[PDB]
């Protein structure tokens, strides 16, 4: 999965 | 309000203890209680709220993906029928996840967003609103999946508009908002070109502003810039 | 019985799904429901039960240790009084842990142990009884700390007596029981010499029986033998 | 902590 913050 | 009889300051203190103990469900409940005291949240308190619910829903999303994968397999050609159990349990986890998302969206709507006037608080909360509609979108399939997606987009867009007007390009909230809105475009809205364009413009405009920052702010900004680059590397 | 309306087989199936999703509280609740159907548990089902509650109480113990450490520090000379919050929250976690332990002990007493006739099931359940009284002992401080410790010892002892009579020295349940009873001696009963003696005798007698085992049983036994050696290395 | 199973 792609990075989120 | 199960936390209605506890002092606000005690709720914040216990949220921090719960975090140290890695008790994120407790941390979230303490922060929910703190929000429901009705006072605006400080910057540290906003980040306690977001850390707690991020960890809770993050575990739920991870479990839902595991179960959805099992469910998809059992629905393939040649699979042995094991009955309704996989679907029932995925539904159970999904309902719990939706409950957490609705709770967070409830706190933002009553009344964190309407009382947030400063860009730093208003953008933070609108980013959260976009994030939790995004998590609802990830599991949505009904007559309202499109409406959930548009609710996420609307919140993200209002946050971007404010952030571009009111914060520098290296502001970590502005950067994190763009990171997540970019992921929304890629994973939810089926707009990978918009996702890549947003991540690249965000990265480049931050790069050009780094010269204005102290060593500590530089570290904060470059950390999120690296996540933007990571996603671009995944996507190209 | 919140799970009273679900089929036993469905509860076991969902316990396995919960395990794959790392949802150990759900896994424990499903297995509690399965036990309360009143039928004896198979070997696989016994291990689903123990895995679930081990993971739940393991997280609680980890949190309690974090909080107890904070509490001890705040009680040192020169510490700033932060109020009752640290104690209150440690107490909250402690009470939840004791509730999980009482629930497990309840299942063993009603009626898993009394219906367990084979050594493999009876020793497994008595080891669990010792383990969960041990966890209660770790947090005990009242007029009954000594009685909790003796309840753990009694259960472990009955399990050892059966295991020595009825299982080979390499049996993994026998080995795991001795591993944990050794830790009980070291950490709970303040008998480190007994703890070291038990771990060493258990290891040596298993070593001498390895020649009788298949490759798969050899792997199972040597895995626990390595844990015995690890503890001996920590303790000498 | 010491190992238990
Ligand atoms: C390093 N950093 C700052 C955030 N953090 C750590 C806190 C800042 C202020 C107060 C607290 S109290 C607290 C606590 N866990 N007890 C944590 C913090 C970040 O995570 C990066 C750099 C990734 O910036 C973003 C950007 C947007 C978003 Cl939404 C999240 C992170
Ligand atoms: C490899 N192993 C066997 C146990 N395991 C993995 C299972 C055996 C049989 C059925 C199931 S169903 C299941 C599941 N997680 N879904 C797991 C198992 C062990 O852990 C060692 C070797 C450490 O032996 C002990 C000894 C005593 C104790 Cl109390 C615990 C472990």
């Amino acid at each position: 999965f792609p990075a989120t913050v | 309000g199960a936390m209605g009889s506890m002092e606000r300051a005690s709720l914040i203190q216990k949220a921090k203890l719960a975090e140290q103990a890695e008790r994120y469900e407790d941390m979230a409940a303490f922060m929910k209680g703190a929000v429901e005291k009705g006072e605006e949240l400080s910057c540290e308190e906003r980040n306690l709220l977001s850390v707690a619910y991020k960890n809770v829903v993050g575990g739920q999303r991870a479990a839902w993906r595991v179960l959805s994968s099992i469910e998809q397999k059992s629905n393939e050609e040649g699979s042995e029928e094991k009955g309704p159990e996989v679907r029932e349990y995925r539904e159970k986890v999904e309902t719990e996840l939706q409950g957490v998302c609705d709770t967070v969206l409830g706190l933002l709507d009553s009344h964190l967003i309407k009382e947030a006037g400063d860009a730093e608080s208003r953008v933070f909360y609108l980013k959260m609103k976009g994030d939790y509609y995004r998590y609802l979108a990830e599991v949505a399939t009904g007559d309202d999946k499109k409406r959930i997606i548009d609710s996420a987009r609307s919140a993200y867009q209002e946050a971007m508009d404010i952030s571009k007007k009111e914060m520098p390009p290296t502001n970590p909230i502005r950067l994190g908002l763009a990171l997540n809105f970019s992921v929304f475009h890629y994973e939810i809205a089926n707009s990978p070109e918009e996702a890549i364009s947003l991540a690249k413009t965000t990265f480049d405009e931050a790069m050009a502003d780094l010269h204005t920052l102290s060593e500590d702010s530089y570290k904060d900004s470059t950390l999120i810039m690296q996540l933007l680059r990571d996603n671009l590397t995944l996507w190209t």
